[PDB]
C-alpha cells in the first residue's frame, strides 16, 4: 500500500518526464487500499 | 459425642427458647441467635451449654446484654461448614455488648470462612490465629469493630506465639484462656495437653491420644460408639459425619412420606450413602430404597421458582449442586473480589441444559467462565430486555470465556451482549460469535472490551541478542501496519525475574521511535534497543510492544513480542566482607569470612593468600628501658496525518595459596608461633580456567604464642671484673615469640636484697648480652627473663658467682 | 501597486511555466508551485520576480528541487492577505527538499496561519517571530524541520525581542533582518526612519503619512492610492480592490456569454461587488443591482457530493452565507485549535439542513453554538442506524445549544451519544427538541461531574492562619452510598478559577442520627495557609453511582489580616552632617498591603575599645468501591434472610526616609513595618541598622595655645576642648619646632590628656620655639591651632 | 427510606416487644423504596 | 505532633471547651478532623 | 557522557571501530539507541 510519504516517490518513479496533470481523492484510493501501476500512471500528465 | 442429637434451630425474642438446648451435644444444622433486644448481662451470666460439642454455620446477630460466649459454648469443638450462610461458617454481626469470643474449644472449621463485622464492644480479635482454625484465611472478613479503631488491653494470661508479617505475637482467646496450638506433626488430627498426636480419626482434640474411641470430634465419620474412617459396610454415610444403617434412613424416608408439608426429602441409599436424592441417571424403584441406573435419560431437572435465580455466593450455587437441566434463567453476580472458581465449578459443573438466559452483571472477581464445565446448550426460551440469552457487564477482571479450542457451545434463540469487559480481548468475543453459530443466523459494544488487555494478536519475533556483563542489545524483525504512519513507536518493558513468574499482568518502560522506512525486503536497520545497565548475573524477562493509532473504520491491534528470559553473562565477583583471623594453635589459624552481599555470580571457591610479615622496625630498634497521553495521541500524530492526506487529495488531481570449596573457613597450618602474618582472600566464580577472582580481603593474623618460645635454656655464663662490673652471656632463644625486644635481669647478693635491670636488644648487642655494674663484693646470684611481643618467658636457672672488691 | 494584476495560478512539471509570472504585481487568488522534480539550483539562480507585491489568498510550495531560498524569487512579497485559506493556513511550505533559508520584506498576514513542515534542509526558523507577521500565533504549526534538529547556525546579519523569557535577535537570512516597526505605527507600518505610515498603508510605505505612497493598501485600494472605503462612484470588489460599475458589468457579461464553470454572475449590493448577494434578495438582471423580495429565497447549497465533511476553515467557508443545506453535514475538527469564531462566522446563518448532522472525533470542540440559527433538522437522508444527530469521541465537548432560548426541531430520526467524557447527562436529557418519546451511559460526563445537587456553606472563621468550614448535611435516598466528601482548595489571586493544581483532602461522613435535629454539620479545618492570600474552596460528594451526588459552588474567601514580619534589605547612608538617608525594600515576608513603616533611631556612645585604646490510583480505588458494595451486599443479604414476613517617625507610602536633626556619631537605627493603620499600631519586629554621618572637620578645630615654661626643660600646654567633637577625640596631635630646627610631633591620647591635664613637652633644648596642636577623632583631623611661640632659658 | 442499622432500629421501635416472626423481603420494599407503619409492623411476631 | 493540635484547639474551641475530658496520641492514630475535635471539647 | 558512550560503543561495534568526537554532542542532546550508534561505526 502506497502511503502518504512514498506515494509521491512512486508517482514520480512512474510518471518520469510526463509530469503531473492539473486543471474522495488519491489517498483513499492508494493508501486505504492497494493500487497498481494502472491507477498511479493515470495521474501523470498526458 | 456423649450426648443427644438435635436439628438446627433459630432463637429469637424471649430467652426461654434458648433453654431448648437441653442436652444437645451435636446439632445437625445451623444455629442462629437473633434479636434479643431486651436482655442484660445479668440474664446471660448463669446460662451455659457445655454439652454441645459439634455444630454442622453458627450465626449471632443483635443480641443485647451478652458479653462473651466463654460460658455459653465452652465445649463447641468443630464447626464443619456443610451449608455456609453467605460464604462463611461463623458470623457474628452487630453484637452490641459482646466483649470477647470465648470459644477456646473451637478447633477446626473445615469448609468456609468467618466474618465478624460492625461490633462495638468486643476485644481480643488480633490475638487469634485463623491458619490453625481454617485453611483459607485470605477470604475471611473482619473489617469494622472495636479494637480496630481503638486498641484494647488484650492481656493474654500458656499461649504459644505465632509469626505474622515477620513479627511474632502471642495468641489468646480471653483474659483466662489461650489458643490451643498443636504441633505441625499432629496436623488436623490434634493433640492432647502433653503434645502427643491424637489418632488419625480425631479432629482438633481427643480425650486420650491414639484412640478413635477417645476422639472429641471425628475427622471423617462417626459410628454409634466410635470415630471411624469410612463406616462399617453395614452402615452407610449420612450428612458427611454419621454412619447409619438401614433403620435411620428408612425411618427418615417414611417420615417424609407421612409429612406432605415438611421440607424433607425421600432419602435413598446410593454408593453406601443415605442421601436426600441420588444424582441424574438414577431412578427409584420405591421398594428397596436403592435407586438404580435408569434406561431412558432422566437428567436432574431443577425447577427454579419465578423462572429466575441470582448467584452471588457459594450458598446460592450450593442450592443447584447436582443439577443438570436448569428450568429457568441464571444470573452470576459475584462480589468482593474473592476467588470462587473452585466452589462454582463444583456446584454448577454438571449444568448442561439451561432453559433461560445467562447474565453476568457485576462479577468483579471472575476471571473465566470455565466453571460451566459441561454447559452444552443454552435454550434462551426466557429472555431479558433486548432479548439476550447471554449478557456480560462490568466484569472488571474477566479475562476469557470457555477454551474454544476444546469447548462446544450451542445457543438456540436470542442474541448476546457485551459491555465494559476491560480484560476481555475482542478476538475471544468474535470467536464466541462464530463458534456459537449466532452470527449470520442472527450485541458487541464498539470499544468497551480489552481496553486494558493485550489485544495485539500479531506476534513480534526477536532476531539477534548479544549479552555481556552489564550490557545487552536486542533486535527484532521490522513490523509495519498497512499505514506505516500509524506506528507511533515501540514500547519496551523489562523486569528482574529470578524465575519464570511473569505473564504480562513492576516493569520499566522504554520508548523507541520507529526506524526510517526503507523500500524492498532489504535490511531496514532492524529495530532494537541498547540496555542501560544490569547486575552482572541477574536474569531478566523482556518483551516489546507496538503503539499504533486506531482508526474508527479500520481495526489495528498492533503487535507484541513473546516474553523471553535472558540472563546476562557473568563477571568477576565482589570481595567477601568481614574476614577474621581466629587463630587456634601455635601453627594453625582458623580464618573465618562470609560471602559478599553482592556475589554477582555463584561462589565456587574462595582464593586464599597469606604473606608472612617481618616485625616492625620500632620493636627491633627502639629502646624501651491521564489526559496528556490522549493529548499526544491526536494533534501531532492524527492531525499530522490529516493535513498530509488532505494535501495529497487536493493536489493529485485525476486525469602460598589455597583454594577453599564450599566452606567459609580455613585452618592454615605450618605457621610461625607468634610472627605477624598478612592474609589475602578473594572470591572466585568461574575459575576452571586461570583465576578471575575478586579483590583481596585483608586481615592481620597471629598464632598463639608459647612460653617455651621465650624460655632461656640453662644457666648464664658470667665474667667478673675488678671494677665492680659483671658481664654475663646467655643463649638466645631459638624461636622467640615473634620478636624478643628486651630482657629482664634480676640480680641479688647471697641472702641480701634483689635488684632488677632492663636490657634492650640494642643493649644486648652492644654489650654482647648484659653487664651488671655497681655490684657489692661477696657471693652473688643473678637470673634473667626474656620479654617478647607476647609477654615474658621463664627465668634462667639460678646462677651464682662471686664479686671481688 | 505598480503594474498589472493576474489571477491565481498553479505551476508544475518543467520550469518554463514560471515565466507566466511576467509582470503582474498582484495575484487575485493563490500561488502554488509543486512537483518541480529534476530541477537544479542553477535553474533557480537566474529567475526573479521582484515586481510581485501582494497575493490575496495563500501561497503554497511543495516538492521543489534545486531551490534553496525565496530570497531571489520574492523580494517584495509584501502582504499575504489570507482571504481564502488552504486548509487553515495562508502560507504552506511542505516537503522542501533543498530549501535552506526561508528567503524578507513580508509584513502582514491578516487572516490565517502558516504551516512549514517536513523540510530536511530549511534553516532560519526560530529567528522569526510571528506576532509581528500574523495575529493568532497559537494557531500556527511548524514542526520537524531541519532547523528543529538544533544543527542550523543562523548567523543574523536586526532588532531583538523576547519570547518565553529569552531575548534573541530576529532576522530572515544571512543578509537581511526583520523590518520591525514601532507599536505606534503597528499595522499602518513605518518607513526606514520609524515614521508611521498613513492609516491606509499596510506594512510599509515609500513616503510616510501618504496614502499614495503605501506599498500595500489596508482596507481598500481605488487607484494610485489606498482609501478607507471606495468612493461612491466605485464599489468594493474583493476586499482589497475598488472597481467601477463597468468592471462588474464586464465580469457579469463574460460569465454570461462564456459558460466558464466556477465563475459567478456578479451583482452589486451595499456598494460591494458580490458573486451572489445573500438570502432575501432576488435578481432580475437589468441594472445588475439585486433588490429584496417578499418571496422567501433562502440560500440553498445544492452540494452535489450528497454530504460535506467540515474539518477545516476552507470547508466551512465553502458554505459561507448559505442558510439551508440540501445534504448532510459532518464535523471532524481536529488538531486541538480553537475554531469557534470561524465556524460561527461561516455556518451561523444555517437554518435547516435536509440531511443528518454528525460530530465525530471533534477533539477541539467545546460547544455546538456555531449553528446560531439552527431551527430544523430534516433528517431525510439518515446515517446508518437511522440517526439525525450523531456524536462520537468528542473528547473536549462540554455543552450543546443553550437550552434556555434555543428551540430545535427534528422531523425524524433517532439520536446518538457515545464517548463524550466531558458531556453531562443532564444536557442530553434536556435535549429530549420534541423527541422525548416518538446514550452510552457510562461514557458521558466522566470527567465532568453531574452533581446537580448543590451544597451550601454555613459557618466560617478564617484565621490569621486557618479556616472554619461547615456544610449542610446531605444524604442520598439510601445512605452508605455517601462514601465521604472531597474537599478542594487552591490559592487564587483572582476570582477566575475553574473546576479542573487543585489540592484535595478526604473526609469521612458524619455519624448520622434519626430525628437528626442539628446533625454534625460536617466540615474541615485547614492545615495551614498564607494568611492574606485569597483562597478558592469547593466541596463535592463521593458516592457509588449505582444518587448523582452533590457539589458546592466555588467560594472565594480570604483570611483576616495578620501581624507583619521583619523588613528586608535595609540601607542606611548619610547625605549631610545632620541627615541620614535610609532606604529599604517592601518586605515580602509579611503579607498584606504595607500601610506605613515605623522608624526608631537611638544614639550610641562610641565603642569602649576606642575610649580605652592607648594609641600613643484508579485501580486502588476500584478495589475500595467494589469492597464498599460488597460490604453493603452482605448487610442487605442478612436482612433479606433474617426478617421473614408473616524618637520615632512613621513613613507612609515611601520605602525611604531621611532622618534629620542629627548630630558625627555612631548611631543605632531600627525600622518597623506595619501593614495596618486602623489601631495604634499593627507592626512587626524591627530591622536594625547603624549609620554614620560624614565628618565635620571644622567642628574638630581647636580655638593660640595657653602654655607655661618650667626650668626642667618641660613646657606644659593647654587648649580649648572642641565644643562638638566628631564622635570622640581619640588623641591630640601636638607639633613643636625649635627656631631653625626641624618640626617634631607628639601623640597625646585622651587618657594621656586627662592624666597630664592636657600635654607637656619633655627634653626641650634652650632656644626659641613654635608649637601647634591638632585634634584627632574617629572622623579625622581638625585644623591646627594658631601659631604659639615660647622661649626656653639657657 | 429505611436502610442499614436504621432499618433494625425502626423495626424494634415499631414492634415494641412482641418479638419477630419466623418460620426480596424488607430490603427491596423498605430500602429501595419508602414504606410506612403498615409494612414494618407486619414483620413483628403476632 | 500535638503542639499544633493545641494551637488549633484554642482557636476552634477557645470560647468554650478548651479542657480535658489525651487527645494528642490518638490524633496521630485516628487523624484529625473538625468533628473529631468538637466532641472532645464537649465534656 | 562520552566516557560511558564509548564504553558501550566499543561493545556495540566489536571490530567495526569508531572515531571519538560527532555523536557525543547529539547524545548529550537526544537519548541514545541502536539506530544512533550502529551507523556511527567507522570500518
Amino acid at each position: 500500500t502506497l502511503c502518504g510519504a512514498e506515494l509521491v516517490d512512486a508517482l514520480q518513479f512512474v510518471c518520469g518526464d510526463r509530469g503531473f496533470y492539473f486543471n474522495t481523492g488519491i489517498v483513499d484510493e492508494c493508501c486505504f487500499r492497494s493500487c497498481d501501476l494502472r491507477r498511479l500512471e493515470m495521474y501523470c500528465a498526458p | 459425642y456423649p450426648g443427644e442429637v438435635c436439628p438446627g434451630m433459630d432463637i429469637r425474642n424471649n430467652l426461654t427458647r434458648l433453654h431448648e438446648l437441653e442436652n444437645c451435644s451435636v446439632i445437625e444444622g445451623h444455629l442462629q441467635i437473633l434479636l434479643m433486644f431486651k436482655t442484660r448481662p445479668e440474664d446471660f451470666r448463669d446460662l451455659s451449654f457445655p454439652k454441645l460439642i459439634m455444630i454442622t454455620y453458627l450465626l449471632l446477630f443483635r443480641v443485647y446484654g451478652l458479653e462473651s460466649l466463654k460460658d455459653l459454648f465452652p465445649n463447641l469443638t468443630v464447626i464443619r461448614g456443610s451449608r455456609l450462610f453467605f460464604n462463611y461458617a461463623l458470623v457474628i454481626f452487630e453484637m452490641v455488648h459482646l466483649k470477647e469470643l470465648g470459644l477456646y474449644n473451637l478447633m477446626n472449621i473445615t469448609r468456609g470462612s468467618v466474618r465478624i463485622e460492625k461490633n462495638n464492644e468486643l476485644c481480643y480479635l488480633a490475638t487469634i490465629d485463623w491458619s490453625r482454625i481454617l485453611d483459607s484465611v485470605e477470604d475471611n472478613y473482619i473489617v469494622l469493630n472495636k479494637d480496630d479503631n481503638e486498641e484494647c488491653g488484650d492481656i493474654c494470661p500458656n499461649c504459644p506465639a505465632t509469626v505474622i508479617n515477620g513479627q511474632f505475637v502471642e495468641r489468646c482467646w480471653t483474659h483466662s484462656h489461650c489458643q490451643k496450638v498443636c504441633p505441625t506433626i499432629c496436623k488436623s488430627h490434634g493433640c492432647t495437653a502433653e503434645g502427643l498426636c491424637c489418632h488419625s480419626e480425631c479432629l482438633g482434640n481427643c480425650s486420650q491420644p491414639d484412640d478413635p474411641t477417645k476422639c472429641v470430634a471425628c475427622r471423617n465419620f462417626y459410628l454409634d460408639g466410635r470415630c471411624v474412617e469410612t463406616c462399617p459396610p453395614p452402615y452407610y454415610h449420612f450428612q458427611d459425619w454419621r454412619c447409619v444403617n438401614f433403620s435411620f434412613c428408612q425411618d427418615l424416608h417414611h417420615k417424609c412420606k407421612n409429612s406432605r408439608r415438611q421440607g424433607c426429602h425421600q432419602y435413598v441409599i446410593h454408593n453406601n450413602k443415605c442421601i436426600p436424592e441420588c444424582p441424574s441417571g438414577y431412578t427409584m424403584n420405591s421398594s428397596n430404597l436403592l435407586c438404580t441406573p435408569c434406561l431412558g435419560p432422566c437428567p436432574k431437572v431443577c425447577h427454579l421458582l419465578e423462572g429466575e435465580k441470582t448467584i452471588d455466593s457459594v450458598t446460592s450455587a450450593q442450592e443447584l449442586r447436582g443439577c443438570t437441566v436448569i428450568n429457568g434463567s441464571l444470573i452470576i453476580n459475584i462480589r468482593g473480589g474473592n476467588n470462587l472458581a473452585a466452589e462454582l465449578e463444583a456446584n454448577l459443573g454438571l449444568i448442561e441444559e439451561i432453559s433461560g438466559y445467562l447474565k453476568i452483571r457485576r462479577s468483579y472477581a471472575l476471571v473465566s467462565l470455565s466453571f460451566f464445565r459441561k454447559l452444552r446448550l443454552i435454550r434462551g426460551e426466557t429472555l431479558e430486555i433486548g432479548n439476550y440469552s447471554f449478557y456480560a457487564l462490568d466484569n472488571q477482571n474477566l479475562r476469557q470465556l470457555w477454551d474454544w479450542s476444546k469447548h462446544n457451545l450451542t445457543i438456540t434463540q436470542g442474541k448476546l451482549f457485551f459491555h465494559y469487559n476491560p480484560k476481555l480481548c475482542l478476538s475471544e468475543i468474535h470467536k464466541m460469535e462464530e463458534v456459537s453459530g449466532t452470527k449470520g443466523r442472527q450485541d458487541i459494544a464498539l470499544k468497551t472490551n480489552g481496553d486494558q488487555a493485550s489485544c495485539e494478536n500479531e506476534l513480534l519475533k526477536f532476531s539477534y541478542i548479544r549479552t555481556s556483563f552489564d550490557k545487552i542489545l536486542l533486535r527484532w524483525e521490522p513490523y509495519w501496519p498497512p499505514d506505516f504512519r500509524d506506528l507511533l513507536g515501540f514500547m519496551l518493558f523489562y523486569k528482574e525475574a529470578p524465575y519464570q513468574n511473569v505473564t504480562e499482568f513492576s516493569w520499566t518502560v522504554v520508548d523507541i521511535d520507529p526506524p526510517l522506512r526503507s523500500n524492498d525486503p532489504k535490511s531496514q536497520n532492524h529495530p532494537g534497543w541498547l540496555m542501560r545497565g544490569l547486575k552482572p548475573w541477574t536474569q531478566y524477562a523482556i518483551f516489546v510492544k507496538t503503539l499504533v493509532t486506531f482508526s474508527d473504520e479500520r481495526r489495528t491491534y498492533g503487535a507484541k513480542s513473546d516474553i523471553i528470559y535472558v540472563q546476562t553473562d557473568a563477571t568477576n565477583p565482589s570481595v567477601p566482607l568481614d574476614p577474621i583471623s581466629v587463630s587456634n594453635s601455635s601453627s594453625q589459624i582458623i580464618l573465618k569470612w562470609k560471602p559478599p552481599s553482592d556475589p554477582n555470580g555463584n561462589i565456587t571457591h574462595y582464593l586464599v593468600f597469606w604473606e608472612r610479615q617481618a616485625e616492625d622496625s620500632e620493636l627491633f630498634e627502639l629502646d624501651y628501658c491521564t489526559d496528556s497521553q490522549i493529548l499526544k495521541e491526536l494533534e501531532e500524530s492524527s492531525f499530522r496525518k490529516t493535513f498530509e492526506d488532505y494535501l495529497h487529495n487536493v493536489v493529485f488531481v485525476p486525469r602460598p595459596f589455597e583454594k577453599v570449596v564450599n566452606k567459609e573457613s580455613l585452618v592454615i597450618s605450618g605457621l610461625r608461633h607468634f610472627t605477624g602474618y598478612r592474609i589475602e582472600l578473594q572470591a572466585c566464580n568461574q575459575d576452571t580456567p586461570e583465576e578471575r577472582c575478586s579483590v583481596a580481603a585483608y586481615v592481620s593474623a597471629r598464632t598463639m604464642p608459647e612460653a617455651k618460645a621465650d624460655d632461656i635454656v640453662g644457666p648464664v655464663t658470667h665474667e667478673i671484673f675488678e671494677n665492680n662490673v659483671v658481664h654475663l652471656m646467655w643463649q638466645e632463644p631459638k624461636e622467640p615469640n615473634g620478636l624478643i625486644v628486651l630482657y629482664e635481669v634480676s640480680y641479688r647478693r647471697y641472702g641480701d636484697e634483689e635488684l632488677h635491670l632492663c636490657v634492650s636488644r640494642k643493649h644486648f648487642a652492644l654489650e654482647r648480652g648484659c653487664r651488671l655494674r655497681g655490684l657489692s663484693p661477696g657471693n652473688y646470684s643473678v637470673r634473667i627473663r626474656a620479654t617478647s611481643l607476647a609477654g615474658n618467658g621463664s627465668w634462667t636457672e639460678p646462677t651464682y658467682f662471686y664479686v671481688t672488691d
